[PDB]
């Protein structure tokens, strides 16, 4: 996983 | 000063977070995430946004708290289970992780997105490879 | 023969679909989503990918029918009218692209990503444009 | 116009 985009 | 004044304050402040986290000032974005909250703090968005900053610093303890936060002010706004189950994933916790990331496909169903799936795998592959220890 | 059989068939059906879309080969892409259809014809994402496909290749009146057939199957698969309104859209049909594009707002409600708020204000500019002369 | 990738 990864830290998606923000909004 | 009028509700929609106020919400495009926060707005302000939640675009200036975005913007931090674009260029990784992380602490930057914490800030102005947790800026708009105290302008607006009904708004899931900001909560799950605050996760996404805590989560890049790897401070996965105060991403759960903001990820558990957007998920009680909104509980069908998806992305505050998918920062939770990052936030679990980053820490070892790959049940709790499933658990996130199921929700989310359980929320969007067909709607779901290959990027949706993808976490979902991955925190499913990580359960099985620890009961397979 | 059985569901489960079925359905892998069709799938493997649509993820042919998809590289050839990927591929641009819009008239490959059409025929495995169809294909697939033939095996499986209640799954509401096969026709909305067709609609894609034809859209690819100009063909709105072809993407239009697959569009409410998609929206017909399952109403909730909000990409349906994603479809619809893009082929409405590209049509000259301003209105009801954006009946369609609030369609997908109104199902995602906070979930909305940018793109589909843009796709939104897009058909709102030009429903205001008709009016105006 | 955003043309959206299938699923
Ligand atoms: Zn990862
Ligand atoms: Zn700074
Ligand atoms: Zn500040
Ligand atoms: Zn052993
Ligand atoms: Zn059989
Ligand atoms: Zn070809
Ligand atoms: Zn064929
Ligand atoms: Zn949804
Ligand atoms: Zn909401």
């Amino acid at each position: 996983p990864t830290v998606e985009e923000v909004d | 000063g009028s509700m929609a004044e106020t919400k495009a304050k926060a707005e302000d402040l939640k675009m200036q977070g975005n913007k931090a986290m674009a260029n990784k000032d992380y602490e930057l974005a914490i800030n102005k995430y947790t800026e708009a909250i105290k302008v607006l703090p009904t708004n899931a968005i900001y909560y799950a946004n605050r996760a996404a900053a805590h989560s890049s610093l790897k401070e996965y303890d105060q991403a759960v708290k903001d990820a558990e936060s957007a998920i009680s002010i909104d509980p069908s706004y998806f992305r505050g289970y998918s920062r939770l189950g990052f936030a679990k994933y980053a820490q070892g916790k790959p049940e709790e992780a499933l658990e996130a990331y199921k929700k989310v496909l359980d929320i969007e169903g067909d709607n779901a997105t290959e990027a949706m799936k993808r976490d979902y795998e991955s925190a499913k592959k990580k359960v099985e490879q620890s009961l397979n220890l």
